[PDB]
RNA sequence: UCAUGGAGAGUUCGAUCCUGGCUCAGGAUGAACGCUGGCGGCAUGCUUAACACAUGCAAGUCGGACGGGAAGUGUUUCCAGUGGCGGACGGGUGAGUAACGCGUAAGAACCUGCCCUUGGGAGGGGAACAACAGCUGGAAACGGCUGCUAAUACCCCGUAGGCUGAGAAGCAAAAGGAGGAAUCCGCCCGAGGAGGGGCUCGCGUCUGAUUAGCUAGUUGGUGAGGUAAUAGCUUACCAAGGCGAUGAUCAGUAGCUGGUCCGAGAGGAUGAUCAGCCACACUGGGACUGAGACACGGCCCAGACUCCUACGGGAGGCAGCAGUGGGGAAUUUUCCGCAAUGGGCGAAAGCCUGACGGAGCAAUGCCGCGUGGAGGCAGAAGGCCCACGGGUCGUGAACUUCUUUUCCCGGAGAAGAAGCAAUGACGGUAUCCGGGGAAUAAGCAUCGGCUAACUCUGUGCCAGCAGCCGCGGUAAGACAGAGGAUGCAAGCGUUAUCCGGAAUGAUUGGGCGUAAAGCGUCUGUAGGUGGCUUUUUAAGUCCGCCGUCAAAUCCCAGGGCUCAACCCUGGACAG
């Protein structure tokens, strides 16, 4: 690439960085409606069963997201709030589900690290 | 014309004034061609920058009340 | 009425002044319309030039009457009058331009 | 401000010329002297420019609505 | 002297070097959610649906232009109407607009009420139109005949350093009011200037060639018109031009810039509040008056939509401020005041300003402050862990004294307001003085490596965690709990967006034998670069001077708020 007309043509340019979370396009976490609260399995070297809630959301996608923390309320047509983050062992996955806020309870009995859960304080 | 005219310059409850000879079409803290002299009302100075004042009212652009009254504590007003 | 018009009053004065400026423009077009109409047939059927002027020259004088006067008026910018009555006396001056009349530069 | 020296292009109208004008330019980014040419209608009521030869532009009232200029003759001081 | 700036780590492999990608450590948000929440100062507060809008208010004023009437009993306050300016400013939003719209820099063909300077003028007449009185139509909204009236309202004649025209010639104006006067505000015609606009042009102004031709008032010329002014602005005829592979045309996106944020730097992304310019005002299209609009709260028409109707018809534009409803993860009070400041009007008095000045709510942000200070036998009670010796929570607490930022209970109490006095929404706020009293006040992440912090109990490829690597199949420094520790602190975390790191788009700063990559080779157009000497112009280049790049921001130095944040004054390199 000389200083001399392959350049002041163009370089090329890198496109973007790349969006981590096709939904939630406007901005960070947005509401969802439960269709689906499924299990499914990671890939070969885990073995789990993760419990994922396929959730339409209030953007026009619809998109599976997983449910963090050990119980859950989730039923049928129930609503969340979905934020990004990508759970490794799904494919698929590409969200979670906050806990503690709309329609979605904080987890049972957790007495370490509330805030990413939604458990007010005991005591 | 023009209107010899202060602009507030300053936070909440100060009140350090500018005196500013813009157009008075403007919004009050708008643009000047010269921003001509200053008016600290708690307690400070008046810089007021003379030649400058005897040339816009040499011109013919009249103050505001108190730019005129602020003009009435020192001698400005010479009519040549 | 109510207790404060303020614009339906403007509107009032404008269609008064609509209806005035409308009338006496119109009133300049008639009398233009006439100086040229009269210079169109001296221009095409005449046979004698010189003498019948003054006629022309009367409604002419008529075109510049109301022109000037609607320019005192604020219906008329300068170099609106002076456009169009530089418009009269070019078409004057064209008439005499194909003729007795011999105007050089 | 300046003229605008340059090349008649091609006078095949009335008292009308296009002019290439050549301009040197630093390029932004990339720190050359890139040329740009723009050509212009300049007016001459002489029309005394012949394809070929080279003319200044100055500034004048618009004649028409690329018409803008009327160039007239460079100084000549090789 | 200048320098005030550049960090790495993990992951391919049994290992090693390397290329290369991903991920993290750093900042910033107009932010959102979770947990927790003492105060103060200053900012900020629909990013989405330019999506509809209930209610009130957001633009008036002038009786010293004029006529009437309606309270008060010579005297004054008001008033619908005709007039005068103001409604074109101020406010709000970014849908459009890839374009002289913007930014910067020149130019000539123009206009300009209010504003200064300046030369001259205001004789004479006359007709009505509102108002009003009567009749009458309508539920309303509005009207319709009949008469009448005044003026700074209209019309005519004369007069004019103006205009038209080559000249000849012609043409054109006025208004009075206040006051006893004095005089002042005016009016008409000119001539300048300032400021404000209207135009034109150089340069800068996003991506896409899987969009290659476009353009026929199109590009010129003349004549006729037109505009405040130049102009295909418009029209008839003539010429065939004009733009384009340096991206025309089309499609898509986008208000632009001082600036903000990042970066060592070059520059990358972006355009909230602050400020300047543009555009729009329910969706479209028109014109009217005025100096100035094709006018947010003007008019007329069409379209869609909501309200009223007595069914014939009317009325309406919150993207003004507050507010409701919807959408959304998410953005407030249907507040006080014209005291200042700035507008508009008026001779003044004053009036009106949801601009603006304040107040309220919200940790939304930036800054400051507190939750105690000093001592505390090294003796006890307890949690957790232990080679059962003990260790550690731990001077921590308990406990003794000191103090009161804050808290409560009382007193005082501003400037902000302008030399005639008076004039404060804020507000009895800020600040100060006195009386108790440690009293009223600490959480949230993390502890496998990056990355500071670790052991124990339970679970047993389950529950789960996770930013990348990957932990989890019986003793897990990675899950869950406890203890302890770490880092932060009225905040702490997660997410999203942007830059860095990233030399991972490379001018500074990369590569092409084998890692991704040299066309199969060759001719050659456009274009790019180019031998030596001498001479000339200076376009580039360099130096001086000058103009400008608004103010605010950033940098330096002072100054003010008890400091800081923030505010203010002056200065300037770059470029």
């Amino acid at each position: 690439m000389p200083t001399i007309k392959q350049l002041i043509r163009n370089t090329r340019q890198p496109i973007r960085n790349v969006t981590k979370s096709p939904a939630l396009r406007g901005c960070p976490q947005r509401r969802g409606t439960c269709t689906r609260v499924y299990t499914i399995t990671p890939k070969k070297p885990n073995s789990a069963l993760r419990k994922v809630a396929r959730v339409r959301l209030t953007s026009g996608f619809e998109i599976t997201a997983y449910i963090p923390g050990i119980g859950h309320n989730l039923q049928e047509h129930s609503v969340v709030l979905v934020r990004g983050g990508r759970v490794k062992d799904l494919p698929g996955v590409r969200y979670h589900i906050v806990r503690g806020t709309l329609d979605a309870v904080g987890v049972k009995d957790r007495q370490q690290g509330r805030s990413k859960y939604g458990v007010k304080k005991p005591k | 014309m023009v209107k010899l005219r202060l602009k507030r310059c300053g936070r909440k409850q100060r009140a350090v004034y500018r005196i500013v000879a813009i157009d008075v079409r403007s919004r009050r803290e708008g643009r000047d061609l010269q921003k001509v002299g200053f008016y600290d009302p708690i307690k400070s100075q008046t810089y007021l920058n003379v030649p400058a004042i005897l040339d816009f009212l040499e011109k013919g652009a009249q103050p505001t009340e108190t730019v005129y009254d602020i003009l009435k504590r020192a001698e400005v007003f010479k009519e040549f | 009425a109510d207790s404060a018009a303020k614009r339906t009053r403007q509107a009032e004065t404008r269609r008064l002044r609509n209806k005035a400026r409308k009338s006496e423009v119109k009133t300049r077009m008639r009398k233009v319309f006439e100086a040229l109409d009269a210079l169109k047939k001296k221009s095409g059927a005449s046979t004698e030039e010189l003498v019948p002027i003054d006629n022309l020259i009367a409604e002419a004088y008529s075109a510049i009457d109301k022109a000037v006067v609607k320019g005192t008026l604020h219906r008329n910018t300068a170099a609106r009058r002076k456009s169009r009555l530089a418009r009269n006396k070019k078409v004057v001056e064209i008439h005499h331009g194909w003729y007795t009349p011999s105007l050089a530069p | 401000m300046r003229s605008m020296q340059g090349k008649v292009i091609c006078a095949t109208n009335d008292k009308t010329v296009n002019v290439e004008v050549v301009r040197l330019a630093p390029h932004p980014k990339y720190k050359r002297r890139v040329r740009k040419k723009k050509k212009y209608q300049a007016h001459d009521p002489d029309n005394q420019f012949k394809v070929g030869d080279w003319v200044q532009l100055d500034k004048c009232r618009p004649i028409s609505k690329t018409k803008t200029f009327l160039a007239v003759a460079p100084e000549g001081r090789q």
